[PDB]
């Protein structure tokens, strides 16, 4: 619910190759990096089952190559929240026939992008399951 | 990498017709990438880009249709024109590539404007409403950003508008409701009848449920009415399904028991607790911290041990580590187990999911439950704290020290003893600064001089001009106060301990020199650093000068009356004031609606039981949420039978003027309507001071002598005072007496011989002999030193 | 006055860290010459701009501390003959011109401006 501070897909070199601040109210590319730094540096590819930072939900994940960040508020249950996060790995994996890689990332961004807008759009998750998508999309 | 430049040049690619969707798309992609990564640039170029891009648009090249959406999408609350597409939007609108249509509208809406708003509208209406769920969704999202801006344009449509929200897809159903988050922001009543709709049907989206919960909950705090059945109803509903989140959600708030609900709910909860109890919902941790609150009830507590023991045991899962601290805390602990744990902790804390942070939080809680208190623990802890350490204690210390002060701890001798020592050989200059400052104030109120000195010397012992310096500064509050031996010696010491090292020399010299400069006693001082309540109201009232008599206020209102009921636009609370001569009703308020400001305001009162009516006063202007004063004035007749208790009839008159709150307008025109004004009744307690007599014996009789009226009733269906009692103590506001007041939850006989003095000076006196034979027959006397009161009391008491 | 002027000049020239209140105290002495030999309110104004500047900066925010103020005397320090002088100082605790100058100076504001320019 207009609830994504950003969803970022971050490299684990603290880099971010995706960020959409769906919702935002703080700025700076730097501050974004800084903010990123404290937490990323700290989580350092390691993640947690759950993590709350800022009273805010941090659901983040890692892949086998990439670090997934979503920032949200601990003010909206894990199970769902994760479900979207889950949705993110999985569909990308199946559809593409391949999940995220650094390589994958490097060849083309777009698909992520395409997906992303569809799934979520700002601080409101319009959707969180693949299938609909799968049919819906045909690129 | 990113950079704008290639691309602007590269815009000439637009010039080709032989292109591949891929080829261009990529180029398009490149620009978008710089940006996805981040870019910043000029409008001119953007505008240009548009044109350039825009330029291309023969095709339906589908792919082409998307990219632009993006592109455009990039611009929304910080845009550049709107018009250009327009055609293109319409083109979709008649044009069945369904798909496409939806993305485009959506961007526009942060970017929007009102004229242009006009545009979509008949259709739009349709459109939101239209067909396949998919399309409809697309429609929705679009508003919201426009809602930022506004959305009321929409809003209006509403009686009619909502009904379409009626759904047949889950996902959708969930969605409908948030828009209703703002809808319910707008309205509460609506919900209520509404709920019975929400309540009415079982729901689809777990998701839909959730918003309701918050809400539902939100409602509950003060009570969501007789949640009994609803709460219950709900209770199942939250309770089970195939979607976990609800059960949990419900669970955390709902406890209820300090000697309260625990019934089913504890079992269900237990099913859950246990069920969760290994990261099903790693959620479980948070809850214990507050969401599902714990501070227990006594047998209840004992039961809790096992669950906490699992976490305590497991030591893993970030979600686990946190959980360990809250559960243990909330439920509390025995000393003994702590011991086992201290060792566990010894390893654990450093990183064990990065335990230190949870722990600092835990620790902050520790400092609080014992902030220098269970000092033995504080010391055990202290030893341990320092010990287990790392370094990370310091941070904690900032809290801990603070805690100790909060108590203003008293096993300081010991507490301090540990602190002092350890800190010495637990280092960090920084801590010292803080503590110094505090200590600085405290000194000889807590004695133990030799020790304290003993310490102090040590603190200084350390090098640092700076470290040294603090002992002297702390000392000033101390010195000045002196202790169990200090003044003589205090004088001796500064002498005994002295230093060179220039600026360090200087510090000694200077303090001295400073010392040198004031009489040390003085030195220390500088450096170290009726005509009631209601009468006041008679005066407060006095600043006005339109009077037509007043007097001095005698007593004031026994109860202020809201003259407009609850949360009304013209919300009124009124207070009534009595003087020996006049009574003023001064009217307190919040011309409520931001709709209105009321102007040309005066207050009518029309009376039944006497007062001479001098004037109705109103406030000149009353804007929203802001007391202003209006008054109504009377002079009080005192020696008449029936002449100061009155009910007065109220009608509010005003010329009603509309507001723009943004920036208003205040103009001569606007038209009146008048609204009913609530009654004012005047009491026998706005006027009276309740008393004890100057001469009861005599007075008691005497008051009879001159004054006395009577009423008798014989009570045959009820043999209880109590009804009578409710009207009399309370109406008159006087004292029941002659040690003839008291009755337990029963009593055989009762007299109130009762007192206070009425306005206009003279007194109003009452004797109520209530007599129980076993019927009650009773003699009520009112006797008075004022004529108007005897008739009055008999009435008034009712 | 030569010394005073020099001090001001050097101060202007520096700016990039330090700590001294103590210094302030150090120049002043129990008594000392200041201004012509007296310019009263204007002189109160004199104390107000030179000191205020030091202060303006002071009022501004910090990184590493430089020293937490204990300028209680600082206050008298700014405001038969000796007795009279003391009384005057207490009361305080051309003149118009000095005040205006101080206001203009009022140096956190300057620092903020510099930061903005850099950005």
């Amino acid at each position: 619910l207009y609830t994504v501070k950003a969803i970022l897909i971050l490299d684990n070199d603290g880099d971010r190759l995706f960020a959409k601040y769906y919702d935002d109210t703080y700025p700076s590319v730097k501050e974004q990096k800084a903010f990123e730094k404290n937490i990323f540096n700290k989580t350092h590819r390691t993640d947690s089952e759950i993590a709350l930072l800022e009273g805010l939900t941090v659901v983040y994940k890692s892949s086998i190559d990439l670090y997934f960040y979503v920032i949200g508020s601990s003010y909206e249950n894990e199970l769902m929240l994760m479900a979207v996060l889950n949705c993110l790995f999985d569909s990308l994996s199946q559809m593409l026939r391949k999940n995220v890689e650094k390589r994958a990332l490097l060849e083309n961004m777009e698909g992520l992008f395409l997906a992303v807008d569809e799934i979520v759009d700002g601080g409101v998750i319009l959707e969180s399951d693949p299938q609909q998508v799968v049919h819906r999309v045909a690129l | 990498h990113l950079e704008k430049s290639a691309v602007l040049q590269e815009a000439r690619v637009f010039n080709e017709t032989p292109i591949n969707p891929r080829k261009c798309a990529h180029i398009l992609t490149k620009i978008l990438y710089l940006i996805n990564q981040g870019e910043h640039l000029g409008t001119t170029e953007a505008t240009e880009a548009f044109f350039a891009m825009t330029k291309l648009f023969q095709s339906n090249d589908p792919t082409l249709r998307r990219m632009c959406y993006l592109t455009i999408k990039e611009m929304s609350c910080i845009a550049e024109d709107v018009i250009i597409v327009t055609s293109s939007l319409t083109k979709d609108m008649t044009g069945k590539e369904d798909n496409y249509r939806g993305p485009a509208v959506r961007a526009l809406c942060q970017i929007t404007d009102s004229t242009m708003l006009q545009a979509v509208e008949r259709y739009m209406k349709q459109a939101i409403v239209d067909k396949v769920p998919s399309v409809s969704s697309s429609a929705l999202v679009s508003s919201l950003h426009l809602l930022k801006c506004s959305f009321d344009v929409v809003k209006r449509w509403v009686n009619e508008a909502q009904e379409a929200a009626s759904s047949d897809n889950i996902m959708v159903q969930y969605h409908a409701l948030g828009l209703l988050y703002h809808v319910r922001k707008n309205d509460r009543l609506a919900v209520s009848k509404m709920i019975s709709k929400f309540t009415r049907h079982g729901l689809k989206s777990p998701f839909a449920y959730c918003m309701m919960i918050r809400v539902a909950s939100k409602q509950l705090e003060e009570e969501d009415g007789s949640r009994d059945s609803p709460l219950f109803d709900f209770i199942e509903s939250c309770l089970r399904n195939k979607h976990e989140m609800v059960v949990y959600e419900a669970a955390s708030a709902i406890v209820n028991l300090p000697g309260c609900s625990a019934k089913e709910l504890a079992p269900a909860v237990s099913v859950l607790q246990l069920f969760c109890s290994s990261p099903k919902a790693a959620l479980r941790y948070a809850a214990v911290r507050t969401l599902n609150k714990v501070a227990m009830k006594h047998p209840s507590a004992v039961t809790a041990c096992n669950l906490d023991l699992e976490n305590l045991v497991t030591d893993s899962n970030r979600s686990i580590a946190t959980l360990a601290i809250t559960t243990l805390l909330k439920t509390g602990s025995e000393s003994s187990i702590d011991r086992l744990m201290k060792q566990i902790s010894s390893f654990m804390s450093e990183i064990s999911d990065e335990f230190k942070v949870v722990v600092v939080q835990a620790i902050s809680a520790l400092c609080q439950k014992y902030p220098r208190k269970h000092a033995v623990l504080m010391n055990f802890l202290f030893t341990m704290l320092r010990e287990e350490g790392g370094f990370e204690y310091k941070r904690a210390i900032v809290d801990c020290i603070i805690s100790i002060i909060e108590e203003n701890s008293e096993s300081k001798e010991t507490g301090l003893s540990h602190l002092c020592e350890f800190i010495e050989d637990c280092e960090f200059t920084v801590l010292a600064t803080r503590i110094l400052h505090l200590l600085g104030q405290e000194g000889p109120k807590t004695n133990n001089p030799s020790k304290y000195i003993r310490f102090i010397y040590n603190r200084v012992v350390l090098e640092h001009e700076e470290v040294r310096a603090g002992a002297v500064s702390a000392l000033a509050k101390f010195g000045a106060q002196n202790e169990e031996m200090l003044p003589s010696i205090l004088v001796l010491l500064k002498r005994c301990v002295m230093d060179d090292d220039n600026e360090v020399r200087d510090r000694a010299t200077f303090y001295l020199n400073v010392l040198e400069q004031k009489q040390k006693a003085l030195n220390a001082g500088y450096i170290l650093n009726a005509a009631t309540r209601q009468e006041i109201f008679q005066e407060q009232l006095a600043a006005v000068p339109e009077f037509q008599g007043l007097g001095p206020l005698f007593k004031s209102s026994p109860e202020p009356v809201a003259l407009t009921e609850s949360e009304t636009e013209y919300v009124i609370r009124c207070t009534k004031h009595t003087f020996s001569d006049h009574l003023v009703f001064q009217f307190d308020c919040t011309n409520t609606l931001n709709d209105q400001t009321l102007e040309n305001v005066t207050v009518q009162m029309e009376p039944t039981e006497a007062y001479e009516v001098l004037s109705y006063v109103p406030a000149r202007s009353l804007p929203y949420n802001q007391p202003g004063t209006c008054y109504t004035l009377v002079a009080l007749p005192t020696e008449d039978p029936t002449a100061v208790a009155c009910t007065f009839s109220c009608v509010m008159k005003f010329t009603v003027k509309d507001c723009d709150p943004n920036t208003g307008e205040i103009d001569e025109e606007g038209y009146e309507d008048e609204y009913v004004l609530e009654d004012l009744e005047v009491t026998v307690a706005d006027h009276i001071q309740k008393v004890m007599k100057v001469n009861f014996e005599a007075a008691w009789d005497e008051v009879g002598d001159e004054f006395e009226k009577e009423e008798t009733f014989t009570l045959s269906t009820i043999k209880t005072l109590e009804e009578a009692v409710g009207n009399i103590v309370k109406f008159l506001g006087m004292h029941p007496c002659e040690r003839s007041d008291k009755v337990p939850e029963n009593k055989n006989t009762h007299t109130l011989l009762l007192a206070g003095v009425f306005r206009g000076g003279h007194d109003i006196l009452v004797r109520s002999r209530l007599l129980l034979l076993d019927t009650v027959t009773m003699q009520v006397t009112a006797r008075s030193s004022e004529e108007l009161p005897v008739d009055i009391i008999l009435a008034s008491v009712g | 006055e030569d010394i005073q002027s020099v001090m001001t000049e050097v101060r202007r020239s520096l700016g990039e860290i330090p700590i001294v209140e103590s210094e302030i105290k150090k120049e002043a002495g129990e008594l000392k010459p200041e201004e012509e030999i007296t310019v009263g309110p204007v002189q109160k104004l004199v104390t107000e701009m030179g000191t205020y500047a030091t202060q303006s900066a002071l009022s501004s925010s910090r990184p590493t501390k430089k020293e937490e103020d204990r300028p209680p005397l600082r206050g008298f320090l700014l405001d038969v003959a000796a007795s009279l002088a003391t009384t005057l100082t207490k009361i305080a605790l051309f003149v118009a011109e000095a005040m205006l100058l101080m206001a203009t100076i009022l140096d956190v504001d300057r620092i903020s401006l510099c930061l903005k320019v850099l950005s």
